[PDB]
RNA sequence: AAAUAUUGGCGAGAGACCGAUAGCGAACAAGUACAGUGAUGGAAAGAUGAAAAGAACUUUGAAAAGAGAGUGAAAAAGUACGUGAAAUUGUUGAAAGGGAAGGGCAUUUGAUCAGACAUGGUGUUUUGUAUUUCACUGGCCAGCAUCAGUUUUGGUGGCA
RNA sequence: GACGUAAGUCAAGGAUGCUGGCAUAAUGGUUAUAUGCCGCCCGUCUUGAAACACGGACCAAGGAGUCUAACGUCUAUGCGAGUGUUUGGGUGUAAAACCCAUACGCGUAAUGAAAGUGAACGUAGGUUGGGGCCUCGCAAGAGGUGCACAAUCGACCGAU
RNA sequence: ACUAAUCGAACCAUCUAGUAGCUGGUUCCUGCCGAAGUUUCCCUCAGGAUAGCAGAAGCUCGUAUCAGUUUUAUGAGGUA
RNA sequence: AAGCGUGUUACCUAUACUCUACCGUCAGGGUUGAUAUGAUGCCCUGACGAGUAGGCAGGCGUGGAGGUCAGUGACGAAGCCUAGACCGUAAGGUCGGGUCGAACGGCCUCUAGUGCAGAUCUUGGUGGUAGUAGCAAAUAUUCAAAUGAGAACUUUGAAG
């Protein structure tokens, strides 16, 4: 007999390969587990655990993102390492010169970058330049930006979006939102 | 004469009956769970039947062997013989039921020459 | 084809043993066990028979040898876990043990051809038998009753104690 | 599919996955939002404020067309020019000849202010605007017009 | 007028449909037999065999029918007819049996069942040159010796 | 690691050596029974079932969390500030497949009840922590940089 | 009382698969984890809603802002 | 005392603990410049394993769709029986024997009216209860001949 402590036999929780089945992607998936594994740098280890995430844990990471960090000083020549797809910005309007390996481009995401003279790439010839990742930059996308992260939360005097399919007046704008009629949250 | 293996044993050799199926002719001989409540078996009661457990599990170095030492594999022609001439040592080809006599012995003359052990030589036999 | 194929081939070659760490470490035997003390056979075809030990072998075994003119045993090799000793000690310096070894009791050559589905002792067998036994016998004959004593089977009393008997 | 449909797997359970002691019924707790203000007042206020009454007055007979009033921000201005003309624009800022942006023929209702716009003239010609949406192209010199 | 519905009727074509307790209630003489005064209700019942070639004829029996025979690829297809399961029953055989029997652990007994390796094989002259005509192995089960691990049980030594 | 001057040996990171008998019911399997001990009749309700609680004579077949409109979370896929061809049109080997314009939905701005109004002083702000990266550092470590994200204070739009 | 063996509201069909917090049943395997009968509110007491309790999906990180714990010191309590 | 009270030891056994083997789960890992079936694989280490409701995963099976196995098949497919065998932990699969006569499998994927012991379940069928209860109101029949194979019930006669 024990005195089990915790969780016995608990799953640990985190992605071991990715649920997806793109071949392409294991395959690439089996290039980083080998350098992973037989570097010492942390970069990669990082890289290929963020290339398990789903579909909204790798949330398009806007090239106006990625001249932020090019604005990031200290970065000039860093070159700009995005897992998940990137997308092209209207926001902006000169994107500095510079190179970015990513999963995916949209296609003015590859016209934006190419027009600025810059170098996409994918992951594979990441690998080949910078195996230990030399001067790069992971850049992560925006997670709390989601519909339903406004949608958990909920609770009175919390403040936080209400899951409605049809939205507007005399929709969840009675008696208890406003200390008006009945009370406030 | 296979690869030797580690000594066999089924680690549960008996085969498991439904709890009642004796007495019920139509309690399918085919083992379950019997999950209800007031259960003897549900929780083996000492003196009764044992439902399957992962330990009495076989060896893995065991896992869909013959006792003669071998892993079985049907056939049901000479060509798909051919993907398992090389192999002779650890799998052994065997007939199925829907195959003619007259098709049974050019498919046993070709693997007995070429030494293929076969699990089922004396089916359907003319004699 | 009604069953496809395992995709996963498993390999053909042995792997060689492992280099076990076993060494043929030399038999030692017991303090009651004296080349020339008198033995008692246990299992075999001669249960209950006294006997005499001559000597040791390099196959871990106790060459016995009854004077086979006295009990009708004759010599030959027996199992150490086998034989009851006897405080009882004869003298075997006066007789020469040389020759006999595990070659000199090949027992004949057995094989899957040459077997007798059905159903001849070597002549030489007795004569050093016969050697053997002369100075054993002109030897057990300088103390009183060992003769008898050799040629008289071993049985078991009513209610004797083996756990109490002393050899 | 249904292979799939873990019903398939709960078969052989008693209770199907709704419990022994539950029974599942057919529709316990009424149905619908049934009882938002008897037995379910805490749901219908804990995670629905605001479910029960009305506020503000009875619009009748309200067309969409009056309020139809799509939002474009000045970051967003400059998509309406066609890409291939858009890098010809931006640079050779001409005030003598600058382009216009046809917002009601792209369908977009009032211009807002998001802001950072290149300091270039640009005509705009929407239906709305906002105070400061004239403010930031009046500071880039463009001028804005108004067509209903 | 058109574009639009159509489970009625007719016609036409299809089905990732059902396959005779399903599918129309109805694959068959079904809205039938059958019940109810009536309003109504409402069935069960598809398949021998290629071909009836549907068992002539002999015989016992009053006859049915049986035994023969004979047709038939099959009569273990005979109109009580594709295959023919079980519950149930009979017969034979096998067993056991003192108010249950039935099951589990393991074993005896009895019945019954696959497997070894009997290898091209330490080769050893083809009767006008491919039988190595002696085996090399491990199949099973044991025993002994030496060990390693776990541990048990003493007996003796020194010491504080 | 020990023994060893070494050579190597070894009880040293998991059993070898030798021998015998048999090669089949011998071992083993299955089974039937007997034996020792044990075993309540199962499903369900209940705190409580073996119940003097209820259903269950038996057996074969049928037989029960499906479908869909709207969605939610999560995941997978394509595209991605867009997105969605299949309302329709063209086309066709023809209910297929392929192609195509239009708007149109949802997002790209919210906010008020409404009139309306409608998001940059700042490097799109600061602070704290923050993976990773970079500079130095044999290496700790130091710094610089800090994505996402956590909390906070701001700023801006709307409402009062 | 009887109104076709049906009567304190006949019978036939349709609505109609009327209804149900109530009873009964809910069909394969094996794994891994693993509960509650409690807060509050309800014409609420055989039921629901919530909080809790479970699994699963995971995510950010890597030895910590921790701990059904003791000790030091320091309180506070009105039971024996 | 085989009682009481007490104490000494020795001993017995739990799925308790310790050691080992094996299985599975989990965790940590290691495993590609010509070394491996080219990796959700293999390998190593260690810790664990109860459990209804409930949850999740990996699995087998049924009806069908697409592709594939130039798959099987009248010298015998499917089904069925089989104290015959084999494989799996099982879902089950495979083979052998017998009947049988015409379609059916394995793999990958897709789909579903998809897995039975229950529901005073339905339909159909057969049981033990069983050659038993019962076949007893109405006074009541008998002899003979005849038909007929067969007579208590038929005919007739003679009675009552």
């Amino acid at each position: 007999g024990i005195d089990h402590t915790s969780k016995q036999h608990k799953r640990s929780g985190h992605r071991t390969a990715p649920k997806s089945d793109n071949v392409y992607l294991k395959l690439l998936v089996k290039l980083y587990t080998f350098l992973a594994r037989r570097t010492d740098a942390p970069f990669n280890k990082v890289v290929l655990k963020a290339l398990f995430l789903s579909k909204i844990n790798r949330p398009p990471v806007s090239v106006s993102r990625i001249a932020r960090a090019l604005k990031q000083e200290g970065a000039a020549n860093k070159t700009v390492v995005v897992v998940g797809t990137v997308t092209d910005d209207a926001r902006i309007f000169e994107f500095p010169k510079t190179t970015v390996a990513a999963l995916r481009f949209t296609a003015g995401a590859r016209a934006k970058i190419v027009k600025a003279g810059g170098e996409c790439i994918t992951l594979d010839q990441l690998a080949v330049r910078a195996p230990k990742g030399q001067n790069t930059l992971i850049l992560r996308g925006p997670r709390n930006s989601r519909e339903a992260v406004r949608h958990f939360g909920m609770g009175p005097h919390k403040g936080k979006a209400p899951r409605i399919l049809s939205t507007g007046r005399k929709f969840e704008r009675a008696r208890g939102r406003r200390r008006s009629k009945g009370f406030k949250v | 004469a296979s690869l030797p293996h580690p000594k066999i044993v089924k680690k549960h050799t008996k085969k498991f009956k439904r709890h009642h199926s004796d007495r019920y002719h139509r309690v399918a001989e085919n083992w379950r769970k019997q999950k209800g409540i007031d259960s003897v078996v549900r929780r083996r009661f000492r003196g009764n039947i044992s439902q399957p457990k992962i330990g009495y599990g076989s060896n893995k170095k065991t896992k869909f062997l013959s006792p003669s030492g071998h892993k079985t594999f049907l056939v049901a022609n000479v060509k798909d013989l051919e993907t398992l001439t090389m192999h002779t040592k650890t799998y052994a080809a065997e007939i199925a039921h829907n195959i003619s006599a007259k098709n049974r012995v050019v498919i046993l003359a070709r693997a007995k020459a070429l030494g293929i052990k076969v699990t089922n030589p004396k089916g359907r036999l003319a004699l | 084809s009604a069953q496809k194929a395992p995709k996963w081939y498993p390999s053909e070659d042995v792997a060689a043993l492992k280099k076990t760490r076993k060494a043929a470490r030399p038999q030692k035997l017991r303090a009651s066990l004296v080349p020339g003390t008198v033995l008692i056979l246990l299992a075999g075809r001669f249960r209950g028979k006294r006997v005499v030990y001559l000597k040791h072998l390099e196959d871990n075994t106790l060459l016995i040898s009854g004077p086979f003119k006295v009990n009708g045993v004759p010599l030959r090799r027996v199992n150490a876990r086998y034989v009851i000793a006897t405080s009882t000690k004869v003298s075997v310096e006066g007789v020469n043990v040389e020759k006999f070894n595990v070659e000199y009791f090949a027992k004949e050559k057995l094989t899957k051809k040459e077997k007798k589905e059905a159903k001849e002792i070597k002549a030489e067998r007795v004569e050093d038998q016969k050697v053997v036994d002369k100075a054993l016998i002109a030897e057990i004959k300088k103390t009183p009753l060992l003769k008898q004593y050799l040629s008289a089977s071993f049985s078991l009393k009513n209610g004797d104690k083996p756990h109490m008997l002393k050899f | 599919p249904s292979r799939f449909t873990k019903t398939r797997k709960h078969r052989g359970h008693v209770s199907a996955g709704k419990g022994r002691i539950g029974k599942h019924r057919k529709h316990p707790g009424g149905r619908g939002m049934a009882g938002g203000q008897h037995h379910h007042r805490i749901n219908m206020d804990k995670y629905h404020p605001g479910y029960f009454g009305k506020v503000g007055m009875r619009y009748f007979h309200k067309q969409q067309a009056h309020f139809w009033k799509p939002v474009l921000n000045l970051d967003k201005l400059w998509t309406l020019i066609p890409e291939d003309k858009r890098d010809q624009y931006l640079k050779s800022a001409s005030k003598e000849t600058a382009p216009v942006i046809d917002t009601l023929a792209a369908g977009y209702g009032k211009i807002l202010g998001k802001g950072r716009i290149p300091n270039v003239p640009v005509i705009v010609k929407a239906r709305f605007v906002s105070k400061l949406a004239e403010e930031k192209i009046r500071a880039a010199g463009g001028v804005v017009e108004l067509i209903a």
